[PDB]
């Protein structure tokens, strides 16, 4: 039984520091794919425009 | 937020290029030329694009009045010789890329069509001239050379008087301007039609389409 309440401890506060760690990763992937997605490319040329209105 | 120097746009299956500088009587700079190289590329590799239209929106005031030497000059007198070499290979390029280019380019010599302006035109096999076109060459009287190819293309277009390159250095080195129907009789202009007529012209360029399996090269 004491080993039974401290592996569930360890657990669960193992647990939250994945889900930190897994979330921030997360962030910074979301991050860099937009970037890549607002990277302009050569194909853009051949897309119309009309910024100024 | 400023107007684009040259401003691109689709016609049917034919893609518009237009200068977008009328108080400068549509003077080519490095960024113009740069970004009309770029889009060619992409329109050579494209296969929904059959011809190009390289026309002015200040016509009939001017299509070309030529490069933008005089920033080239103020360049030169601060040294900033990295910047006017950037500004020649540039156009250079461009004036390369026309030559050579595989779909049918067809100019709109709608004005004022003078140095820079003549090497967007002298390289393509359909360049159209209208009334309103003046042909000329003035670089003998700013101290510069005929560039953009023109020592190339007008020693071998000109129909009269020019079995030894006569009436090209005739042109090259008086800076004669030749006007409208004159600059067709001479060779400078490959076709002439009337300025009214460009907007039908422009329309059924962007109709017509290579037939059954051949391509618009």
């Amino acid at each position: 039984l004491i080993e039974a309440f401290r592996k569930e401890e360890a657990r669960l506060l193992h647990k939250h520091e994945y889900l930190q760690k897994r979330t921030k990763e997360l962030e910074k992937a979301k991050e860099l794919e937009l970037e890549k997605l607002n990277k302009e490319k050569s194909s853009d040329l051949t897309i119309m425009t009309l910024d100024k209105m | 937020t400023d107007a684009p120097p040259v401003l691109f746009t689709v016609q049917d299956t034919a893609r518009v290029i237009t200068l977008n500088r009328p108080k400068k009587l549509n003077a080519l700079n490095a960024e113009m030329s740069e970004s009309m190289f770029k889009t060619l590329n992409e329109y050579a590799k494209s296969d929904t694009t059959n011809l190009v239209i390289l026309k002015s929106s200040n016509r009939p005031r001017s299509f070309c009045a030529g490069g933008d030497v005089a920033t080239v000059a103020i360049f030169n007198f601060n040294k900033e010789f990295a910047k006017s070499i950037k500004f020649f290979t540039d156009e250079y390029s461009l004036n390369f890329q026309i030559a050579t280019y595989l779909k049918p380019i067809v100019t709109f010599m709608d004005g004022i069509t003078m140095g820079g302006g003549v090497g967007l035109s002298i390289h393509t096999p359909f360049r159209i001239a209208t009334e309103n076109t003046k042909w000329a060459m003035p670089e003998m009287d700013i101290g510069f050379f005929p560039d953009v190819g023109s020592t190339f293309a007008l020693p071998r277009i000109v129909t009269l008087a020019n079995s030894n390159s006569q009436m090209a250095l005739y042109l090259c080195l008086t800076g004669e301007v030749v006007t409208g129907a004159d600059a067709y009789m001479l060779g400078l202009a490959s076709h002439y039609v009337s300025s009214e007529n460009l907007d039908a012209l422009q329309k059924r360029l962007g109709e017509i389409s290579p037939p059954f399996n051949n391509d618009p090269q």
